[PDB]
């Protein structure tokens, strides 16, 4: 772990705080508390208060960048949300297209390194690029389906779930009908990536490889589904935090303004103080629980890209 | 109607960190604006009127 | 975890066990009595605690060493034999199983001391189910295994000393007190793992499993440190089996037990307890006393648990040994050196 | 109709409240003081009670959402579709509460001696706390379609 | 019906195995009967399409005797661990362990609590105390006395168990009669008022079930 | 007549949970030799706090018993909601009392051990009282939306 | 008709609790009598106090058995199960509590004659739970004969 | 219409959340016990909790896909399919979490003294997730035919 | 009826539970065997991969039994699949249960002596006949379930 | 008609596979422990694993014959002889495998010290397999009466 | 009728094979330990396994004789005596095998020290076959009256 230029923490500085800030306007408190420790870092270094606040004070650029970026996505959720099954239908499909850009950027960054003299990266991101590309294309075309040739069951996972189980069908539902050969070309391109992965290793290695190619093929097959399956935590924690904040705010705003006089100031002051006190602990709980993108980006993102070099490289990037 | 028109309008009238960059931290400063702009483009916030009539059923 | 089961005998046995532990001396009384040096002040200061009844029953104008063992031996009979007579069921069976587990090595020390001209009246105070007037004189005076089998079979219920006497009858353990003490300690730990495995899921036991697991490694490290520089046999049973099979191994305890300067295994197993790799027996005994004292004070305040009965049983023997060493140190007109550091844990 | 399915709303907070009670009960147990005090572990050990109580906080919202969709009299179609969402949040809240209880007890006992283990001990319960929300999302999705029975 | 002898046989069979559980090893409760009853109920309830439930008919009276029997059985079990604390102390001190018998009066009052409601909950009949589904309709009033008396009997048994559990630790509790034992007696009174509060709330929420005609 | 079983079985779990929580909290107040300074100084909050769980099931059983009547709408059958309404508050009161008993025993046991961790047992024990309110609020909301 | 087991359940539970209390009082009296021959008369109070509970279940079983076989219907065999379970639970709990109370009173009275007054006071005061359960069975049996 | 397949969608996330919680507790116990001796392997040993917690996403996605394919008419061609399809993924996730708990605890305890089997334990968990993925494929295949009932 | 889905999922559930118990029993002995010397960790990984191969028979049997399912559920299509899936599930669970103890005993004994990998690999590899016979019986039982009304 | 006679054919192979798995595990444990001290007795001690694993062919052949004797139509009284013969062959194979495992463990442990009890250990393990042959013969006699009804 | 008389035929061979397997395992467990002390007593120790295994022929003979009485047709009263004879022979064979296992192990351990004690262990196993002979005679007398028609 002595990499200075590349490639340990190049895309983690943008993919880390952008994907981490999607789970968290509730982002104004994280930006204020993160920006408050800038000038008070020297005095707060000798205060001795907590163990996670010291590591958050050391990584001031990560909490400042992720806290500043968390206010943008956090202000949009808390698009609009007024009922159930309305805001989650767009926030659920938004994390797939948001994570697909970082997934393609990690494959492009991994393909850029090691520079036939290249290989072991042309077969990767071909089956998941076709299945996830058609699923993201069906989600992008699903939000334009007006007139009637549309629908929201869900879309996204419903079209990919119905697809790959019927060769004679075309799309179910809300997909591009031109006409049926999208699933045949996707299944042919995904099935053709099997021999090209292990076949491209000896050609790219030259100008015990069998077990490494089989373990890399099974690990790429498991990580291809696990990487796309792990994207639900951003929309899950975002919808849970937005519902948990809007429930208390909608359940305290109406009772705060009633009983005018001294009872409205005292009950509104105590209810607003307890509401903001629980909201700061809930935002600190979500910010503490937002390490899944750092762990999955540190292990799964670092496994296909190339270690703890990206964590120090992300904080050292904004410092220099 | 969609956010692809606004993201295409941002991408069309924007270089997206192209091509040169500064001397100190040219890689992070070069890819940081393209990563933040691409993160905003996927974060374009394409609201209702494609899946409207909420509060159902 | 705990507090979800209904136990009628466990409530009276836990209240009667906590009542004697609440009236006992604390670390402040041992620290205050350890600082003073006077035979007359020790009787007046010790009269306020629970030992003031037995010490006040027989006393003279001078500090004697015979009254100190008679005070703890008289208090141990009322503290241990009194609870077994008023209890019954699985609580009295487990309480008699713990006293039979301590009597497996305590009776083995009297059986090994019987060849050295030792009797019931020439043995120190030890934890047992009954006094040395019913089973201790016939078991200590009985040297044959046939009489010890009928004497151990006469007590209710069956104790684990019959298997140790059957294995020791054929000369399968050792010819000295070291191999018989190590095999008796490993058999006592296997019997404590058998009763702790049998009556385990009555409550939620958390401190008892960590205290028994740390006490097994502390007993194996104490047995290996006791035979250090003594030329012990690697192929002999001197390594007590613990629950850890990835940190402490029998080959590391057997190699560390021999005089070869191999105490690095205690340093590799360290960083989790009060022990560490060194060459001082007083620092290892003081760190082992503080390591064994950890998780023992939590059992004195928690109620409705089965681990508090064993933790109070070990705390009664540790407090009896610390009170006997504190009274024996001040009884000779001297200051404690190793007992002063282990006076509070 | 049969009128079966009203127990699904009340059955949600049962396993979540039992798992949060087992987590908050198992979090306070263990060694927290050794000689006279600890290294500021009292202010750090308060997070597992709220982290285990978060699933119980969501279970009251899920049970309130099922109780609002229960109604006084409904058809047999909405009653069979309404039941089932409570057991999914209850089982995940009980398993996540038990894992948060064992991780809080082991992280409290190991965190009592060394204070550096609180970063991983808080991340273990923080990563295990999503089991209640993962079942609560499926309970809210099934409860969202149980309205307007015919 | 068939549930008449099955309810009494299951009620006697539960107290038989429950009383034989703490006794010597001659019989034990079947732990597989709960999973077999839940699997047999969920299996027949799942398939086929049909409503699976029970139907109470006429009796409705077992909660009246079961309330005073559960209160007397719960109150009679608390005095064992409470009275055994003083004998467990023995000659340890002449202090308040022999003068702390105020919890035994509350434990004896826990047996009358529930039994007074069971005595006042019937008059001018012994077969039925309200409207029953054997000669008329409106059997919910006679049906609710079984659940109200069972709830009041279980609450009186729990408060009577809690009173003896508080007194058995609240005999002397430090080492002797030099420290006051009123701290455990405050928790014994706080666990003793739950029988009167549960009897008042169960008697108020239970309603009237006497003067049937 | 089937609806009365939920109201009768409503406070049965809250009374058993509050009784075991008060007995488990009061059982740990024996030790350890100090009664003037710290026992009981702040350890009485779990015993008095655990007794409030039975009032939610008792008030919910009185409101559910007073709400239902034999001359009202009871020909559904829709009386199965009272069993989930009473069992929802009874299970939450029983779990809240069971957690309150272990939190009071752990706070009372850890209170006399260290003189600096006394606020942690009160702060950690104060959060356990909010468990039983969800079953009573859901029982009152379910009883308000019915007949 | 299924109220036949109700009259036998009171004598079964009272006979089981009186048998266990007499077994524990006999074991405690036999164990305490070995240490001294003067406590034999004092140690016999728990077996005699525990054995007196069988008369309530026998008289209640005879009174409940007297109203069986002459006048019986579908609603007349319910009070016998509640009275038999009521006297049986109080007798079985009072026998098991009187056995351990008699053994602890004999063990405490074996050392000195101080705990014998407390064990005799608790054993003399433990009969109120059996008398209160017997009065409910007598009141329930006396109010019978309503439906033919 | 009459249907009983509502509990099959909520039953899928129960076993995966319970096995993931037990694997997170067993991995957090050995990670907390190994973090006290050496703080270098604490960041490396934290990957098995997040890797073991990803097994619930298959049961949650299968429960969401089964809940999305729910119609308005209940018959014999829709009921009993989500119970077996969700029960297979729940049992496979519970078995994979149960093996991942002993594999993570044994890998953390064996890696505590001398860390040499971290890649073997991570390869054991990565090879143990395929058992849950194979059950998730059959749960998706059986869940794909849960619609169009008459 | 219409209850053959639990019998169809029981084949993959039993093989997944037996493979999970075999992988747990293999990793339990491999964790204690790896503490003695880090030179045989690659040899002890054969029991988890050998135990994990039994789930493919229940998965392929569940896919083949699910492919022959009809559109209308009845009593003839919900009784043979439960015993056919339960046979392969119990056979894979028994083969995984024996492969767990065999892999734990061979992994524990392989630490002191590396020459036992042939006998432990043969005795551990000889347990697939129960799962293969259970899948072969499940194929014959599944072949007689067609034409369900 | 129910047509649920496949449970009797599956129970024979399930019981024979369970008894052969338990006997192969119990024989492989003592064979591995005795093989760890010396590898010369591995070929002599390898007979109990094949002898315990050979019992599965009776339940597999009985399940194949019961599946072949089922047909395209079934009745209510058809699934009785297959259940009795399957339960008898399953219990006989489970008892034969359970005795074969305990005989193989004590045979390998006693044969590890002194290599002289292989004649009696081979005779006991070769003589304990008669229960599976008797239960397979009774399952064949009960299977002979199942090819005439329907 | 249902024609469920196969449970009485399989119940005798199940308990007889289980008791014979338990007795053969109990004799084989002590035979390997007793064979190490004396090589001359190796052939003498094989009599308890063959004596314990002789009780399995009663359930196989009763199940083979009761298997031919089933056929294709049945009745409501035919099928009850075979369950009592099968369970009666099975319980006596299982108890005789279970007592013959501990009697063979204690007879082998006591006979290992002195050779005169083998007559008592062989006498107890020879005297324990009276329950299996009486249960086999009662099962034969009950099986003889079961076949009256068809």
């Amino acid at each position: 772990a002595q990499y200075r230029e590349i490639n340990a923490g190049l895309p983690t500085i943008v993919t880390f705080p952008f994907m981490f800030a999607i789970m968290f306007g509730h982002g104004f408190l994280m930006t204020l508390a993160a920006l408050s420790l800038v000038l008070n870092e020297k005095k707060i270094n000798k205060m001795k208060r907590g163990e996670i606040f010291d590591m958050a004070f050391t990584g001031r650029y990560i909490i400042l960048l992720m806290g500043v970026f968390s206010m943008y996505t956090g202000f949009l959720y808390n698009g609009t949300e007024n009922a159930l099954l309305f805001s989650n239908s767009y926030k659920m499909k938004l994390s797939i297209l948001m994570g697909f850009i970082h997934m393609t950027y990690s494959y492009f960054f991994s393909l850029a390194n090691h520079l036939d003299i290249i290989g072991n990266f042309i077969p990767g991101l071909l089956f998941m690029q076709g299945i996830f590309g058609y699923l993201s294309v069906c989600i992008v075309y699903k939000w334009a389906v007006d007139w009637v040739k549309d629908g929201k069951p869900a879309p996204g996972l419903l079209n990919m779930l119905i697809n790959m189980f019927l060769s004679p069908g075309t799309i179910d539902d809300e997909l591009y009908p031109h006409q049926a050969k999208v699933q045949v070309f996707l299944l042919l391109m995904a099935l053709v990536c099997i021999p090209w992965l292990l076949l491209v290793k000896p050609l790219h290695f030259k100008f015990d490889i069998m077990i490494h190619q089989v373990i890399h093929t099974i690990e790429f097959c498991l990580n291809c589904v696990s990487h796309t399956a792990s994207y639900l935590r951003l929309w899950a924690l975002s919808l849970a935090h937005a519902q948990l904040s809007s429930v208390l705010w909608t359940m305290t705003i109406q009772i705060a303004f009633g009983f005018r006089g001294f009872v409205g100031v005292f009950m509104t002051v105590a209810l607003f103080a307890m509401w903001f006190a629980l909201t700061c602990a809930v935002l600190v709980l979500m910010e503490g629980t937002s390490a899944m993108l750092h762990s999955l980006r540190l292990h799964w993102v670092e496994s296909m890209s190339k270690p703890y070099e990206p964590f120090a490289f992300e904080y050292k990037d904004m410092e220099v | 109607y969609t956010v692809v028109g606004v993201f295409i309008v941002v991408s069309a009238m924007s270089v997206l960190f192209w091509i040169m960059a500064p001397k100190n931290n040219q890689a992070v400063w070069r890819s940081t604006v393209i990563l933040t702009l691409a993160m905003m483009f996927l974060m374009w916030a394409i609201t209702f009127l494609c899946q409207l009539h909420p509060l159902v059923a | 975890m705990e507090g979800v089961y209904f136990n009628i005998d466990n409530g009276f046995i836990e209240g009667v066990v906590r009542g004697y532990r609440n009236g006992l001396l604390s670390n402040n009384q041992y620290i205050n009595l350890t600082q003073c040096d006077t035979l007359e002040d020790l009787k007046l200061q010790l009269s306020s605690t629970d030992y003031g009844n037995f010490l006040s029953s027989v006393s003279s104008e001078s500090l004697t060493t015979s009254l100190i063992q008679e005070y703890a031996s008289s208090k141990l009979y009322h503290e241990f034999n009194y609870i077994r007579d008023q209890s019954s069921g699985s609580t009295r069976k487990f309480m008699d199983y713990i006293t039979y587990g301590y009597m497996i090595d305590n009776v083995a020390l009297m059986i090994t001391g019987t060849i050295h001209d030792r009797d019931k009246g020439e043995i120190l105070q030890r934890c047992h189910p009954l006094g040395w007037f019913d089973t201790l004189p016939t078991l200590s005076v009985a040297t044959d295994l046939e009489s010890l089998y009928e004497t151990v079979l006469v007590d209710t219920p069956l104790a684990p000393y019959f298997k140790n006497c059957f294995d020791t009858a054929e000369e399968l353990d050792d010819m000295n007190i070291e191999i018989i003490r190590n095999k008796l300690y490993k058999a006592y730990l296997e019997d404590f793992y058998n009763f702790v495995t049998e009556e385990i899921p009555e409550p939620a036991k958390e401190c008892m499993q960590t205290l028994l697991g740390f006490e097994a490694d502390r007993r194996s490290i104490n047995i290996a440190l006791n035979s250090l520089q003594s030329s012990d046999i690697d192929p002999d049973l001197k390594s007590d089996l613990l629950p850890n099979i990835g940190k402490l191994y029998p080959l590391a305890t057997f190699h560390l037990a021999q005089a070869q300067d191999f105490e690095g295994v205690r340093a590799a197993l360290a960083n989790v307890y009060e022990y560490r790799g060194f060459l001082e027996t007083g620092n290892l005994e003081d760190h082992f006393y503080q390591l064994e004292m950890e998780l023992c004070r939590d059992a004195f305040t928690q109620q409705f648990a089965i681990s508090t009965v064993w933790a109070w049983m070990k705390s009664k023997e540790q407090e009896v040994r610390n009170i006997t060493w504190i009274a024996e140190c001040i009884a000779q007109n001297q200051r404690e050196r190793i007992n002063n550091y282990i006076s509070v844990y | 109709a049969p009128f079966f399915g009203a127990i699904g709303c009340a059955s949600a907070i049962i396993f979540t409240s039992l798992g949060a009670a087992y987590g908050t009960a198992k979090s306070g147990v263990g060694i927290c003081a050794t000689c006279v005090l600890r290294p500021d572990l009292l202010f750090k050990n308060i997070v597992p009670v709220i982290m285990a109580g978060i699933i119980a906080i969501y279970g009251l919202v899920v049970s309130v959402l099922v109780c609002y969709s229960l109604g006084q009299k409904q058809a047999l179609y909405t009653g069979f579709i309404q039941l089932g969402a409570g057991l999914s949040v209850g089982l995940s809240g009980l398993a996540a509460g038990f894992a948060i209880g064992i991780v809080g007890d082991a992280g409290v006992r190991g965190s009592s001696q060394q204070p550096r283990l609180f970063v991983g001990m808080i991340l273990i319960l923080i990563f295990a706390e999503v089991l209640g929300l993962y079942g609560l999302i499926v309970a809210l999705l099934l409860n969202s379609r149980a309205t307007q029975d015919v | 019906m068939n549930k008449e002898s099955k309810d009494d046989d299951m009620s006697l069979g539960k107290f038989s195995f429950s009383h034989f559980l703490y006794y010597l090893v001659l019989i034990v409760v079947i732990v597989y009967g709960l999973y077999k009853l839940f699997t047999g109920h969920g299996s027949d309830i799942n398939f086929g399409k049909f409503l699976l439930r029970t139907s109470p008919y006429m009796w409705a009276n077992l909660g009246i005797a079961l309330c005073v029997g559960l209160s007397v059985v719960g109150a009679a079990w608390g005095i064992f661990i409470t009275g055994s604390s003083m004998i467990g102390a023995g000659v340890r001190a002449p202090r308040i362990t022999t003068k702390n018998l105020i919890s035994i009066i509350f434990c004896e009052v826990v047996a009358i609590y529930g039994l007074i409601i069971a005595i006042v909950f019937s008059s001018k009949l012994t077969v039925a105390t309200a409207e029953n589904m054997y000669s008329k309709s409106n059997l919910y009033t006679g049906y609710s006395l079984f659940w109200a008396g069972i709830t009041v009997g279980a609450s009186n048994l729990i408060c009577g168990i809690a009173v003896g559990i508080t007194g058995a630790t609240a005999a002397i509790s430090d080492a002797a009669d030099s420290a006051l034992f009123v701290k455990i007696l405050v928790i014994e009174i706080f666990g003793s008022i739950l029988g009167l509060l549960g009897l008042i709330v169960g008697l108020l929420m239970a309603g009237k079930a006497s003067e049937f005609q | 007549f089937f609806g009365f079983a939920g109201c009768a079985a409503a406070m049965v779990l809250s009374c058993l949970g509050a009784a075991i929580g008060t007995a488990k909290s009061g059982i740990g107040i024996a030790g350890i030799g100090t009664f003037k300074p710290e026992l009981i100084m702040k350890s009485l909050i779990p015993v008095v706090m655990s007794g409030i769980l039975a009032i939610y099931g008792l008030v919910v059983a009185v409101l559910i018993a007073g709400n239902l009547s034999p001359t009202e709408d009871y020909t559904l059958f829709n009386g199965f909601m009272h069993l989930s309404c009473g069992l929802c508050v009874g299970f939450a009161c029983l779990s809240s009392g069971y957690a309150i008993g272990m939190v009071g025993d752990v706070g009372v046991r850890k209170y006399m051990h260290q003189p600096r961790l006394f606020v942690g047992i009160v702060l950690i024990l104060i959060f356990s009282e909010v468990l039983g309110l969800y079953g009573m609020i859901v029982a009152l909301i379910l009883n308000t939306r019915g007949s």
